[PDB]
């Protein structure tokens, strides 16, 4: 858990400003996932657009 | 009496802490505390007496 941790780290800041401590504290959080993440992802992706598509037939009122 | 005002007990939050001060707002990670530790006052690189 990274927001456990940020949870204490936030709790006492040390007065810092830097907001490169901010975005990168922060996207460390969330490792990575690849290999699978990338085709899975891809997969969900395209199932989205796919029943977008199938959707889009069957048209009454989008006549053009 | 110094001992007695101690928290602390490992090395290991010892190192947490020191590690924290030179870098506020920072998580704990142990192999970059022995890392900064020993580039400060052991490594050849970063330190010279002359």
């Amino acid at each position: 858990a990274a927001a456990q941790v940020l949870s204490s780290v936030e709790s006492e800041i040390g007065r810092t400003t830097d907001p490169v401590r901010m975005y990168m504290r922060e996207m460390g959080t969330v490792e990575l996932l690849t290999r699978e993440g990338e085709i899975d992802i891809a997969k969900r992706i395209e199932d989205g657009i796919n029943q977008v598509q199938c959707s889009v037939a069957e048209y009454p009122e989008a006549i053009t | 009496e110094t001992l007695r005002v101690d928290p602390t007990n490992d090395r290991l939050s010892a190192l947490v802490e020191i590690y924290r001060m030179m870098r506020p707002g920072e998580p704990p990670t142990r192999e970059a505390a022995e890392s900064l530790f020993e580039n400060l006052f052991f490594s050849e690189d970063r330190y010279d007496l002359s």
